[PDB]
């Protein structure tokens, strides 16, 4: 679970900056 | 483009969604299963 | 066009890990208040 | 949860496909 | 563009999916563990 | 979690009809 709240955050925050280039 | 690699981004959240339900459904169906059997 | 068909098809897992947390949440708190009852 | 997990499986792969698609 | 917007609003809902998904965890794990130390 | 399930229907409708307008 540590291991999944990374992961959570690393494709959040992945996710956001594409949106904010789009 | 930025548009795509968005949406793949979103499917590797969800799938992390997905793995974390599936666990949690297993872990309550055993302590159902441990009161039951109490 | 097949990017929106990616994004409803999407959709329709999103709308399935909701189905799966409300029915876990349901079950989790009956189980909380079964060991409160006890 | 076994109909569920079938109906997870199915829009994963028709996902990908159109992913792949796109 | 409505496109963007669908997708900015399935990332609402997925971060929604997250929160459930971190409360259900540290429930199961309480009720584990109150089972532990009983 | 009644907060919650109110901000899932929001979005909810709030994506069907971006979707429909797409
Ligand atoms: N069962
Ligand atoms: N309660
Ligand atoms: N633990």
């Amino acid at each position: 679970w540590e291991e999944w709240d990374k992961k959570i955050e690393e494709y959040t925050k992945k996710i956001e900056e594409l949106i904010k280039k789009s | 483009n930025n548009l795509l690699r968005a949406i793949e981004a979103q499917q590797h959240l969800l799938q992390l969604t997905v793995w974390g339900i599936k666990q949690l459904q297993a872990r309550i169906l055993a302590v159902e299963r441990y009161l039951k059997d109490q």
